[PDB]
RNA sequence: CCCAUAGUAGGCCUAAAAGCAGCCACCAAUUAAGAAAGCGUUCAAGCUCAACACAAAAAUCCCAAACAUAUA
RNA sequence: ACCUCGAUGUUGGAUCAGGACAUCCCGAUGGUGCAGCCGCUAUUAAAGGUUCGUUUGUUCAACGAUUAAAGUCCUACGUGAU
């Protein structure tokens, strides 16, 4: 076969190129399609690339058919007026139809799974970037989790998954690992994610891994922006976007190495501000009386910082990071 | 249809007939049969020396103190030479008639402690025990004795 | 006594009488008990009818048929009647209808624990 | 290399030459890895049917997963996927060729073993996710120890010899009492009637 | 002897262990 | 309550009890864990 | 059997327990060594639901079973016997046991019911005559009772 | 609940439902829901004596009671 | 309802049937007058 | 509630491992080092020392202390610093039957601890015990 | 069903990892307790356990009526 | 390729609708990541209801405005001797 590196052929250049080379020729839409075909395994994973696979589908309708025509048509007088053509193309919209009602469903179900951490206050830190920039690493580094296993080709994780970690303000942050993009590849493809990768949009912060090791990295931060932009992520998120530079070890920011863990602390500093900044989390001294559980309360419902304790007045100063609803439920209950 | 199918195919009903036929018959035993007609020994010896050697015994029912509260009183009775001694009744039983104690019979059934010695702290152990207004002095039998608790606290003053 | 017949396992609560009136949507599937509360004398009509010969007499021989609820009988009909059968089904008899020497002459069969509270 | 090795799809030099379903690779009783091979528990396979890569795939990392690499090992008794199935093209009539190799599949004939582990450890602590790889297969399987496979063997045995119904299979089959054979088939004749295509009645004597 | 039948139990609760690993 | 084939004792407090003709798993502790057969 | 008698007085409840007179089983049984009372009276398959004089012997005041370890039932007798006893009480052949304490029930009478009348739902839609869906009549706990017809019993109707 | 007294003679039989009964009352467990509730264990018919808060008395004669209905008649008077 | 997908006792889906204490006992007669037929043959 | 702690009688404020950990229930942290830096001075200094504090329901401090741990203290006695890694085959020091015997002769004194058996035989196969696992040797 | 003190928070490991993140050993005290088989803990703590003690659903309307006990 | 080619008239729409429930709404109930409102899921329930328009023959589909909802189907792809 041929690789064509273009985005994407049309159907006449196709054709051309087919019958002068005599051999199958693929472009980057459907080198990519296939490997995500390949490495696809969660039913939504499966679902997501078979919206994706779509185009290839109705860009292909006719050599599938082919075989099926039997020369039946126009000359038997009975029957739906629909040509066989025309029966194709509408089983494959009604394909398309089924598949786009299964991935609003699974939008749905998201959007119910998102409920619990979203009451809860979690911190939500959105880890994006192109393909191969190291994105599963960082979020293992970060973490500490071991089943995490970043591969190395391309496209490994294809589901948005959360992981959470342990911030140096003993804050517990969720990571979202989410699905590598890629350069000179139509936009249809990635938005065909878009219903497992709106836990991005929901998202309190966006960490852009930026492959600074690699020669392209420029290209690659246009791509991904571009790429963001066209799966309509807020606009404040998109400003708010820290940035990244993993593989440093290779070669106004925090350059890190995932696989080394060289600049884990600072970035997990930076990381902490933050959600600090994002979340509306003040961090403040609470004078509490040693009594009555508040100090039980506040551990539960906020992040003690730290704990300073006045014996004589019977009391204690807590540093704690408390977001605004923790606060206004303690201010209610403990007057 | 093949002759291996993914379902199970019709048999033929000749060959039903025959499956039928010649299906196992258990053999009926005519009349039900249902209705018809170290550690142990090692502890035997212990409970044998722990009579021969002891002059006087006593048992209690040791079981409604915490763990802290069984360590506490078992530290009291071991600044005295008492020891406290605890052996199943299910193996104990045996021990009455074995070393010739009838009138032991009706005195251990449940949790039971023995509390063997030779020189009676009973004075104190009671004084402890009344600060502690439950675990009751349970009828012994010293030097082959039997008293009861009377007995006992005669014995004390 | 129709009224006081005896189903056979759980019947009363399993056993549906099914008619339809005609009319689209008209299926009624009715349960033993319900048809008896509703009518005294419908089940054993039914179980006579379907018992009868599906043919042209049958419809004289249900009219030769009489089935009363109750006890009560109307006279003309206890002047008529002839010969009484005897029942299909002996009725067992319950422990305050058996007699004490029926009950004394049954062994017990098991020793109770004395210190039992039963 | 205590933990069971991968399977590949297919074998690496593919088949060329599409050959006929011959179904009496399923049917009948196994006559090959019957037996215990260093190791002390198996999934028995009750009954017929082939396994695929799919299958294969199920057993190898349930077990896998669920196993003590430390304190036990697994080890495959049946041969990787190598008789080709052949699949035609969605929407084509009946004709015009036998269709293109698709997959791969190993037959299974029931009385056979799948998986075999051992190692110091007792079948209780193996049996649950041995059952559940059994449960997962495409045909009847259980998860027996060499004790259980024996006890098994020895009641069959007690059963047949102890039955009291004077008539059996055998019997009619091999004397053609009633002119049975004309139901019946050859393979009948060895089968005994305890199998029926692909399926193994054990409680049948 | 005492020592001998501890053994046997801390092997017999070995066993159980092993055996609920997975139960 | 979750119609299940197989029904299982999700925790300590789940009792099984054959009601109106059917197997129930019921909870008290996790009223999640109830079933019915 | 022991009654347990509380009395209220003042405001000083007591409650004690007094052993009544007790049933004893009938001298000489027919079949001795038999290991429970109805394989030792030669009962083993010669009783049904009807037979109360023979069922209230196992049978608490308010109408429940007793424990096995009381009565003495072997396993397969004692479930035959609590089948037996549902049987009599749904068919009203028990009407001295019935439960402690209620508005007018319908009248329905029964016999050889084998589930609970309110737990049963109707037969809407009865099967084929290959798939029958057949209302159970009896139990088949009493399958092997002595048949006197050369027809089984039908469990199912 | 106020006070628990339980006597019992050990040499005359029929006192298991008592002996038990105290051994599984005076359980750690119990007494300490109520510190302030206290135990006499008095030995020397067997009988258990129980003085609740509200100055009320159940007397319970152990010779034919079994330590499960004794105890399932104290804590129903403990109810109230 | 009830059906039998098209005829009834050829198709792979067919009417199922049920073997009578009738028929068992019918074979098995035919059986042992067979059993008598293979002693009187065997000399 | 009882809380147990390990901590070094050197370093009487490590920080995070009493802080976050005694703050739960609420301490008096100031109290607790205090009294902790006290019975340091009362006995050796740069040595582990478990401690049975009980946080009362009063808001008050009975802490209780012993002896010093069983590890580091062999450890100390072989003239061993970290421990051994593999513990089965791996060895850094040696200790005799009478070295044992005379540490033990000051072990069995401790009340929290319950090494309180009249025989000798109780706390030396205890303390030989311990001295297996860890990467010591026993002399003769 | 009852019940649970404790060498010690076994070492290394790691910020700490304390039966429970991983590796090595897996001894030992109390009559009785795995250097811990599952929860839970950042880590602890708290929970147990082991140990003592005593089956299904589709579209006109279910589908003979019924029946467990009289001798093959 | 089993009935029908000495005809079983053809896709949609109008009209009238019959039926199933695997329920879209209205009814009752369990769970919930059920604080409340919205919801999600499951058991039971088929008595009643389940809109009007632009484009396109559209059955469908996109869009506008609604609704408590604008259900999935079968009925000769119900219904051309209407
Ligand atoms: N040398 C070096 N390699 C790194 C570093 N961080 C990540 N990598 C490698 O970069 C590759 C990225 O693998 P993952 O982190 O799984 O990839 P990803 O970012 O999730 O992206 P996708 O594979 O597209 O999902 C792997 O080969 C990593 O080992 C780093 O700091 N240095
Ligand atoms: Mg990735
Ligand atoms: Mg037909
Ligand atoms: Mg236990
Ligand atoms: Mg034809
Ligand atoms: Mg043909
Ligand atoms: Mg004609
Ligand atoms: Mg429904
Ligand atoms: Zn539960
Ligand atoms: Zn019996």
């Amino acid at each position: 076969c041929v690789f064509l590196n273009v985005e994407r052929m049309a159907a006449p250049t196709k054709k051309e190129l087919e019958a002068a080379w005599g051999v199958e020729v693929f472009d980057r839409f459907t080198v990519v399609l296939h490997i995500f075909r390949c490495n696809a395994r969660t039913k939504e994973a499966r679902l997501q690339v078979a919206l994706a696979e779509m185009p290839l589908h109705r860009s292909n309708l006719k050599r599938d058919v082919a075989h099926l025509y039997r020369g039946v048509g126009s000359r038997y007088i009975m029957g739906s007026g629909e040509s066989f053509m025309q029966l194709q193309q509408r089983l494959l919209r009604e394909k398309e139809a089924k598949i786009r009602k299964a991935l609003d469903r699974l939008r749905k179900k998201r959007h119910l799974l998102r409920r619990q951490r979203t009451r809860r206050e979690f911190p939500v830190i959105s880890v994006v970037g192109y393909t191969n920039c190291g994105k599963t690493t960082l979020i293992k580094a970060l973490t500490g989790d071991a089943a995490i296993q970043p591969r190395d080709q391309l496209f490994a994780t294809l589901d948005v998954t959360a992981h959470a970690g342990t911030l140096p303000s003993r804050m517990t942050v969720l990571y979202v690992d989410t699905i590598g993009f890629l350069s000179q590849l139509p936009h249809g493809l990635i938005e065909s994610f878009s219903a497992t990768l709106e836990d991005v949009a929901h998202s309190d912060l966006i960490l852009h891994v930026r492959d600074v090791s690699h020669p392209e990295a420029e290209l690659q931060k246009c791509s991904v922006l571009s790429t963001l932009r066209g799966l309509q992520l807020p606009a404040p998120l998109l400003d708010s976007m820290v940035e990244v530079h993993n593989k440093v070890d290779l070669v106004n920011v925090v350059p890190v190495s995932a696989l080394r863990g060289h600049g884990l602390q600072e970035l997990k500093a930076e990381l902490d501000a933050a959600v600090l900044k994002a979340t509306g989390r003040q961090i403040l001294t609470l004078r509490v009386r040693l009594a009555g559980a508040q100090l039980s309360w506040l551990y539960k419902e906020a992040t003690v910082q730290e704990v300073d304790v006045i014996p004589e007045d019977g009391a204690a100063d807590v540093r704690v990071i408390i977001s605004n609803s923790a606060y206004g439920k303690f201010r209610k209950l403990f007057p | 249809s093949k002759a291996v199918t993914r379902h199970r195919r019709v048999m033929h009903f000749q060959r039903q007939k025959l499956m039928a036929v010649t299906e196992y018959i258990p053999p009926k035993p005519a009349i039900h049969p249902s209705c018809l007609p170290g550690l142990i020994r090692l502890l035997r010896r212990e409970i044998a020396a722990v009579f021969q050697d002891n002059r006087m015994i006593a048992v209690c029912q040791n079981v409604a103190l915490s763990a802290e509260d069984k360590l506490l009183m078992r530290h009291q009775l071991r600044k005295h030479k008492i020891l406290m001694k605890v052996f199943p009744n299910q193996v104990l039983k045996p021990f009455l008639e074995d070393s010739k104690y009838q009138n032991l019979l009706p005195l251990f059934v449940g949790h039971n402690m023995l509390l063997v010695s030779e020189e009676p702290k009973v004075k104190e152990m009671v004084r402890i025990l009344r600060t502690v207004p439950f675990l009751p002095l349970l009828g012994g039998c010293i030097d082959d004795t039997i008293l009861s608790r009377q007995g006992f606290i005669n014995y004390s003053k | 006594n129709t009224r006081h017949i005896a189903f056979s396992g759980n019947k009363w609560e399993q056993k549906v009488y099914s008619s339809h009136t005609g009319y689209p949507g008209g299926f009624r599937q009715v349960t033993a008990a319900q048809l008896h509360l509703r009518d005294p004398v419908a089940i054993v009509k039914l179980a006579i009818y379907g018992m009868l010969p599906k043919n042209l007499h049958r419809r004289t021989m249900m009219e030769r048929l009489h089935l009363f609820p109750d006890e009560y009988i109307p006279e003309d009909i206890l002047k008529n009647l002839v010969e009484e059968l005897p029942q299909p089904r002996k009725i067992p008899k319950r422990l305050d209808e058996y007699t004490q020497e029926e009950i004394d002459a049954f062994p017990r069969l098991w020793t109770p624990p004395e210190d039992y509270r039963l | 290399k205590p933990k069971l090795r991968f399977i590949e799809r297919a074998p690496l030099v593919p088949k060329v030459r599409r050959e006929p379903k011959n179904l009496s690779d399923i049917r009948g009783p196994s006559t090959e890895a019957t037996e215990f091979t260093e190791g002390n528990f198996a999934i028995l396979a009750l009954g017929g049917g082939y396994l695929h890569w799919g299958h294969f795939e199920m057993m190898r990392l349930t077990i896998n997963r669920s196993m003590d690499p430390k304190n036990m090992f697994a080890i495959w008794r049946v041969p990787a996927p190598f008789k080709p199935i052949t699949r035609k093209s969605v929407g084509h009539r009946m004709g015009g060729g036998k269709g293109a190799i698709d997959h791969y599949v190993t037959p299974v004939k029931a009385g056979r073993l799948v998986v075999e582990m051992g190692g110091r450890c007792e079948f209780e602590e193996v049996q649950g996710f041995l059952d559940q790889v059994a449960h997962k297969l495409p045909f009847a399987a259980k998860a027996v120890s060499r004790g259980t496979l024996e006890k098994m063997r020895k009641d069959q045995e007690e059963r047949e010899r102890n039955n009291q119904n004077p008539w059996t299979f055998e019997r009619i089959a091999t004397a053609n009492m009633l002119g049975i054979r004309k139901v019946l088939s050859p393979y009948d004749l060895t089968h005994k009637g305890k199998y029926w295509g692909k399926f193994y009645m054990p409680k049948r004597v | 002897s005492r020592e001998y039948w501890r053994r046997l139990r801390k092997q017999n609760i070995w066993r159980h262990n092993r055996l609920s690993k997975n139960k | 309550f979750k119609n299940k084939t197989v029904l299982k004792k999700r925790c300590k407090d789940c009792y099984l009890v054959k009601r109106r003709g059917r197997w129930y798993v019921y909870c008290k502790t996790h009223p999640r864990h109830k079933q019915r057969q | 059997f022991r009654e347990v008698v509380e009395t209220q007085e003042g405001k000083t409840t007591i409650i004690e327990g007094r052993i009544t007179a007790t049933p004893k089983e009938s001298p000489n049984p027919p079949n001795p060594s038999g290991q429970c009372p109805i394989c030792r009276w030669n009962l083993k398959h010669k009783y049904n639901y009807d037979d109360v004089l023979l069922l209230s012997q196992f049978i608490r005041p308010h109408g429940g079973m007793l424990p096995r370890k009381i009565t003495g039932l072997c396993q397969e007798e004692h479930r035959k016997i609590e089948e037996c006893v549902k049987m009599a009480h749904r068919a009203g052949l028990l009407p001295n046991h019935r439960p402690r304490l209620p508005k007018s029930k319908p009248q329905l009478n029964r016999y050889l019911t084998r589930w609970a009348p309110g737990s049963v739902k109707p037969i809407y839609k009865k099967g084929p005559r290959w798939n029958r869906v057949r209302m159970p009549v009896g139990s088949p706990l009493l399958r092997d009772n002595v048949c006197y017809s050369r027809t089984p019993w039908k469990l199912y109707h | 609940v106020k006070q628990v007294r339980v006597q019992f003679c050990p040499f005359e039989k029929n006192v298991e439902s008592t002996r038990t009964f105290l051994q599984t009352v005076s359980s750690e467990k119990v007494r300490s829901t109520n510190l302030n509730c206290s135990v006499i264990a008095d030995v020397r018919e067997p009988c258990v004596d129980v003085l609740f808060g509200d100055g009320h008395r159940l007397i319970m004669r152990g010779a034919h009671l079994t330590a499960l209905e004794m105890l399932t008649a104290f804590a129903s008077h403990i109810r109230a | 309802r009830g059906r039998i997908p098209g005829r009834q006792w050829i198709g792979k889906h067919r009417r199922p049937r049920f073997v009578s204490l009738r028929a068992k006992q019918n074979m098995i007669r035919r059986l042992e007058i067979e059993a008598e037929n293979h002693y009187w043959l065997s000399m | 509630g009882v809380i147990r702690a390990i901590v070094r009688a050197g370093l009487a404020m490590p920080g995070p491992p009493l802080g976050p950990v005694l703050g739960q229930r609420g301490v008096s942290i100031n109290q607790f080092c205090k009294e902790f830096n006290e019975r340091t001075k009362d006995i050796k200094e740069g040595i582990p020392l478990p401690t049975k504090i009980l946080v009362k329901p009063d808001r008050t401090f009975e802490i209780k202390i012993g002896q010093p741990t069983v590890s580091y203290f062999l450890k100390a006695a072989a003239g061993i610093e970290k421990g051994a890694r593999q513990t089965g085959k791996e060895v850094a020091g040696l200790v005799t039957l009478k070295h044992v015997y005379e540490i033990a002769r000051i072990k069995a004194q401790d009340e929290a601890f319950a090494l309180q058996d009249v025989p000798l035989s109780s706390v030396v196969r205890s303390i030989i015990g311990s001295a297996r696992s860890l990467g010591i040797r026993v002399v003769k």
